[PDB]
């Protein structure tokens, strides 16, 4: 199970961000001479979802892409009997936690790593990639909560164009749009456009907007209008946003374009 | 949904309808032209000289062929590939 | 060695019959005459499937041409390959069905079937081993669609390990001709699906749709229509007829297909059709092929498989080509569009190869598939028959020849049933 | 003098065939009509009273047309009408018809042609058996032929080369059925089976040799480099000469576990050759990689059972040595607990020949290899996977129903490779 790791000093412990058949647990190197996450794949307990037909998928993105503020995996190895180990880098804290530290950021802070974020997903969607998982809990900081990276690339696809659109509904749906949970084809770039309005909603209003109970009154109610919980300030141009990243309407919400460049995150 | 009312449907030298795909057609391009004669000064455009050059042409016959897709022109393909190919076997084990 | 027994019935039989002889006859470099005038070898290798040797270095059809009315046999004669049927094989009625189905299945039916079934055992004892029958009528005639019927019947009971598939027209919603269509569609597939080893819904109005979008044609005569069908038949027996990287024939497409025994009608299509303008940005590369495959307005029937799921797919190319492009492009296809195969099939696609591609064309392939969709036109035939049969109106005509009524309720109790189980497995 | 019989059955079967024998005779330097213009050759090609060479060869396909291009092609006079037997029907992807129906009116002939072939023979070493599980003829005549072959000489080694069916990619909905149902045969009826798939060449072909169109002809051709490389030792003298009851002894351990792994090396053009140094390191460290292996497993999931390495070329045991050496001392190649001595190097002079109209760089050196591991189970349990999806909604049954095959045997089947995965699991458990 861990005798290979062990042979190299993998002994983890420290288990953070648990689960059945995934962990971040921090480990210790003796080639890096350092610490590295590692995360666990159970290529024969887990379902065939994650384990055929998607797995070439999410490790590719985990294998080609680089920048900054995105993951950086140092190798892919594994002990012999079928398991899968990920040897992912430095981490401090995702952003779900941090929130809690304080219970919001306030929004000088929180435009410098929602800059660092939009400007991370700009560079996603140029690569004719696209991430469909973006939550509090995959989106993780640095130590000293000044820098940001996105993790959890497990719903990647190669997407070109409109013409062809989408068919699979995979979303939490916390971070969710009712093209996925209404039943209709969609454009794989405007869901994740909405992603980021939930991710900057919760970050700063200590709430998500809409109530992740009922999967059906959802889209009705989400046509009802995104409110803010009261007492909480924000810039104008930020209200707009958050109204343009929550709309009904799919390509009405700006697209990589328009989101990378705003006037409240210039400014 | 066969949007076919009351329309124009005449000939095509006046240049309406699908007249550019009349003109890519076998008998179009078959089609003998006059040399122009006396006048036709008064007719011209700036495009006609300054951007463009118009020489006489000389029309042609063509080859019968059997034709699959009722749009073929395997008369205007290069005269190459025409013949009948040969199995993967005879050209790489000989 | 595998021979193939050339059936016809109905009007339109007879003038996609004739313009599929003018097809496969090129392809072997047949003249009018009878005379081989092709250059490769191989193309004269494979003559003894679609053609009988006759003395003096002539071929002739292994032909069986049969319509209740006389008029039409005088125009194939006429044709361009006229003088190469012979004339044994013009069996042939004395009067017409007018439309009715009653009259061709039964009454007048019943005399000609002796003469049609004269020629075909002859025709099946000529060949040493005969890989099957097939035949190409329209469900909307008087003959095809009545005495045809009647033929497949017999001939299942003589040859039931002989495999048939028949080249079938269906009626369309739109282009309706005739006002007694529903009943002769409703009293004639009741017969396919039980004698029918894989059928071929091939649409007139979907035909049209080609020609108007997809070649941009002002003037669809139905020669070109006609073309059309007599392109997807070749393309069947290409790889049969000569070799290829991955051989195949139609009994590997049939038993490729079938998954269980009332589940046979197929949508076929054509790779290679481009407007006159288009041959000027185009490259030919496997990828434009299956671009244009699996797009929904290239499809020969009246139906979207956008709204249904498909079930198997068989694609059989034609020409000299790498496995790996075709190979990475049926998986690329099968991932993207993942909603629409069934998942309790995986690799759903089958692939076939022929080396030797059609004649003046560098690559081609046809495509043969099994989907949900042919249910969304089995529901609108039984939606019209019923609107019509609650009135009992035209009825008596059918009556005139003797048969009941119950026949009609046990017609479409089978096609309820039909698209019942039809829908079970979306 | 040790003998071989080549049995190759189906389409793929005879196209493996082409090129294999393409390959012996231009090795040899047979002429294509069948004489060397100049006794190694007689363990494949035997003499005529006219002085002409003729091959060990069977070629049996149940439809004619496939067989009828290599009777018309510029081979016709290098094979006899008589190896070359064809069905006017054929099973058409299905075992049922494959076994039951078809099968029975020529297994008599095919035994009759394999029997004057084997009494042709004098001391015959073995049988090669070249199919594909997924084609209904190459699955069950192969299957039928295999059953009456046993019983017709049960001492002689009956090795099979095989094509499995790829994980992703297949030619047929029904494939998986006729997989299964051979299995049986495959099982308790061969000492050693060599199972290949087509996308793992498809993916060498784009990854080392940069070809970016191949078509069927050079995979054949690399299957019949690898069975060249497989026979080099009978063929040609060396210095570890290791015939083909030596490494099957050495390859199956157990009766139920015979099923190694292929891989060949160096696979490279010549562009890439002319500047890259080739030495018995390098090759054996290119074999070592799973990004070279000709099925689709990864060994670092798997246990290595034993390795049977063949050298080929201008190869010293000096460096063969250390490359063993620099094989074992390596924590990512694990071997079992029970085999502490895991290799079997043999030794051949004759370098690679490269055919015109290749893809290979011509070589100094070569080194085919031959790995009984564990890691191929997946590869079976995947097969299981999408065989109980197929059966569970009872698809395409009444095919095999009506041909023939009562339907317990889809059962029987399904518990049997089940069997096997469980003693598979078995013997990978540790041994303290
Ligand atoms: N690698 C390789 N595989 C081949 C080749 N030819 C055929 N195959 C394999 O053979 C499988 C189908 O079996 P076939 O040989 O075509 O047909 P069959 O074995 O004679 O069985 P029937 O179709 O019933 O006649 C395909 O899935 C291919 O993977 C070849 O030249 N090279
Ligand atoms: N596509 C196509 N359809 C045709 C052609 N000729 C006739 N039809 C169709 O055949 C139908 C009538 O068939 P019919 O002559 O009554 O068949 P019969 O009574 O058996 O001889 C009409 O609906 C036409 O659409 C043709 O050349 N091409
Ligand atoms: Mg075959």
């Amino acid at each position: 199970g861990d005798k290979l790791l062990s042979e190299l000093g993998y002994k983890l412990g420290r288990t953070i961000g648990e689960g059945s058949y995934s962990k971040v647990k921090v480990a210790t190197s003796k080639k890096y001479k350092g610490t590295v996450a590692i995360k666990v794949v159970d290529r024969r307990r887990a379902p065939p979802d994650f384990v055929n037909k998607f797995l070439p998928r999410e490790l590719s993105i985990l294998r080609g892409v680089r920048h900054p503020h995105i993951v950086h995996v140092f190798e892919f190895i594994e002990v012999c009997n079928g398991k899968l180990y990920i040897v992912m880098e430095a981490a401090a804290t995702d952003l779900l936690q941090a929130v809690q530290r304080n219970g919001r950021i306030p929004g000088s802070q929180a435009r410098e790593l929602f800059s660092q974020i939009a400007g991370a997903v700009r560079y996603l969607h140029d690569h004719h990639l696209v991430h469909r998982d973006l939550k509090c809990e995959n989106v993780l900081l640095s130590p000293d909560e000044r820098r940001v990276k996105i993790t959890d690339f497990g719903f990647g696809r190669q997407a070109h164009g409109y013409p062809d659109l989408s068919t699979t509904y995979c979303g939490s749906a916390a971070y969710a749009s009712p093209e996925v949970l209404l039943g209709i084809p969609y454009d794989p770039k405007k869901y994740d456009v909405w992603s980021l309005g939930v991710v900057l909603y919760v970050m700063v209003t200590g709430c998500m907007p809409f109530d992740d109970s009922d999967i059906a009154g959802l889209p009705r109610r989400q046509k009802r209008g995104v409110l803010y919980p009261d007492g909480l300030e924000l810039s104008e141009r930020c209200k707009s946003l958050i109204a343009e990243l929550l709309q009904f309407s799919p390509s009405a919400r700006p697209s990589a374009g328009q989101v990378a460049r705003n006037g409240w995150l210039r400014a | 949904w066969r949007c076919t009312t009351n329309e124009n449907s005449y000939s095509n030298r006046t240049l309406v309808g699908n007249w550019n795909q009349e003109r890519y057609d076998l008998k179009n391009i078959v089609k003998p032209k006059p040399l122009p004669s006396q006048f036709g000064h008064a007719f011209e455009t700036t495009y006609d000289a300054n951007y463009s050059r118009k020489k006489p042409q000389s029309t042609h016959r063509f080859k019968r062929e059997p034709h699959w897709f009722p749009g073929h022109q395997p008369e205007l393909d290069p005269p190459h590939y025409k013949c009948t190919a040969k199995s993967t076997y005879m050209t790489n084990y000989s | 060695m595998r021979e193939i027994v050339h059936l016809q019935a109905g009007q339109c039989g007879n003038q996609i019959g004739a313009k599929f002889w003018e097809v496969i006859s090129d392809e072997h470099g047949i003249d009018p005459t009878g005379t081989y005038h092709g250059d490769s070898d191989l193309q004269l290798e494979r003559i003894n499937v679609y053609y009988n040797e006759a003395t003096g270095g002539k071929y002739v059809p292994r032909a069986v041409l049969v319509d209740l009315e006389p008029g039409t046999m005088d125009s194939v004669r006429s044709g361009p390959f006229g003088q190469i049927f012979r004339p044994d094989n013009f069996v042939f009625g004395q009067s017409g069905a007018g439309n009715n189905w009653a009259k061709g299945h039964y009454t007048e039916g019943a005399e000609l079937v002796d003469s049609v079934l004269d020629v075909v055992r002859k025709e099946a004892e000529s060949c040493d081993c005969l890989q099957g029958f097939q035949l190409t009528h329209s469900l909307g005639g008087g003959t095809g669609s009545g005495m045809g019927t009647l033929l497949i019947s017999k001939i299942r009971e003589e040859y039931p390990d002989r495999i048939m598939n028949t080249f079938s027209v269906v009626p369309s919603p739109k282009v309706s001709d005739t006002v007694v269509e529903p009943y002769n569609a409703t009293l004639s597939v009741h017969q396919l699906v039980e004698n029918t080893d894989e059928t071929y819904c091939i649409d007139n109005e979907a035909l049209y749709d080609i020609c108007f979008r997809t070649l941009k044609l002002t003037t669809p005569t139905y020669g070109d229509l006609n073309h059309l069908v007599s392109a997807t038949m070749s393309g069947v027996t290409t790889c049969l007829r000569f070799p290829g990287q991955l051989n195949a024939d139609l009994r590997k497409l049939a038993v490729n297909m079938v998954p269980f025994p009332r589940l046979h009608f197929f949508m076929p299509g054509f790779a290679p059709l481009t407007s006159r303008g288009s041959q000027q940005y185009r490259a030919l590369t496997v990828p434009e092929l299956t671009q244009q495959m699996f797009d929904a307005k290239n499809m020969m029937a009246a139906c979207d498989p956008r709204h249904g799921r498909y079930l198997t797919v068989a694609a059989v190319f034609r020409g000299r080509m790498s496995m790996k492009e075709v190979d990475e492009q049926m998986l690329n296809v099968q991932n993207k569009n993942s909603s629409y195969f069934v998942e309790w099939i995986p690799n759903n696609v089958k692939t076939a190869v022929c080396d030797i591609p059609p004649r003046g064309l560098k690559m081609s392939a046809t495509f043969i598939g099994n989907s949900t969709a042919i249910q969304e036109l089995f529901k609108r035939i039984s939606e019209q028959f019923t609107a019509m049969f609650r009135r009992k109106a035209f009825l008596h005509w059918y009556t005139g020849e003797g048969m009941d009524e119950m026949e009609f309720t046990e017609a479409e109790s089978n096609m309820n049933d039909l698209v019942s189980e039809y829908q079970q497995y979306q | 003098m040790r003998e071989c019989i080549s049995i190759h059955v189906g389409q793929a079967g005879v196209q493996i065939g082409n090129a294999c024998w393409e390959l012996y005779c231009l090795e040899h330097g047979i002429q294509p009509d069948g004489q060397m213009p100049s006794d190694s050759f007689n363990t494949f090609f035997s003499e005529t009273g006219a002085g002409k060479h003729v091959p060990r060869a069977v070629f049996v396909d149940l439809e004619p047309t496939v067989v009828d291009e290599v009777r018309t092609g510029t081979y016709r006079q290098l094979f006899h009408p008589e190896q070359l037997i064809t069905g006017k029907e054929d099973a058409a992807n299905n075992y049922a018809r494959g076994h039951y129906t078809i099968g029975k009116e020529i297994v008599d002939l095919v035994l009759d042609r394999i029997r004057k072939l084997a009494d042709l023979c004098t001391g015959l070493q073995g049988f090669l058996i070249f199919h594909s599980f997924g084609g209904g003829t190459g699955s069950g005549f192969a299957s039928l032929l295999m059953e009456r072959l046993s019983v017709d000489y049960g001492k002689k080694s009956k090795l099979e080369f095989a094509i499995y069916p790829a994980p992703q990619v297949s030619t047929a909905v029904v494939e998986p059925y006729n997989s299964i149902l051979t299995t049986h045969t495959t099982l308790e009826h061969s000492d050693c089976a060599f199972m290949v798939d087509n996308e793992a060449i498809y993916d060498i072909c784009r990854r080392n040799l940069d070809i970016e169109r191949p078509t069927y002809t050079n995979l054949n051709r690399l299957i019949g480099q690898i069975v060249s490389s497989i026979t080099a030792s009978l063929r040609f003298d060396g210095a570890l000469n290791v015939d083909l009851t030596e490494f099957q002894t050495n390859l199956v351990p157990y009766p139920r576990i015979h099923f190694p792994l292929a891989t060949y090396a160096p696979v490279i053009s010549a562009e890439k050759a002319y500047h890259e140094q080739l030495s018995v390191a390098e090759i054996t460290n290119a074999c070592f990689e799973p990004a070279n292996q000709m099925v689709k497993c990864d060994p670092r999931h798997g246990k290595y059972m034993a390795c049977c390495m063949l050298y080929r070329g201008d190869v010293v045991p000096k460096d063969v040595n250390a490359a063993i050496a620099t094989i074992k001392t390596k924590r990512t190649i694990q071997f079992v607990d029970w085999c502490p001595t895991g290799f079997k190097v043999g030794i051949n002079y004759q370098p690679p020949t490269v055919v015109p109209g290749g893809d290979l760089a011509k070589v100094q050196r070569a080194v085919c290899m031959l790995s009984n591991t564990t890691a191929i189970a997946e590869a079976w349990a995947r097969l299981d996977h999408k065989f109980d999806l197929m059966y569970a909604k009872r698809a395409f049954v009444h095919w095999y129903v009506g041909e023939g095959m009562e339907e317990g045997e889809f059962s029987e089947a399904r518990e049997d490779l089940a069997a096997l995965e469980k003693d598979y699991e078995e013997v990978g458990v540790d041994s303290v």
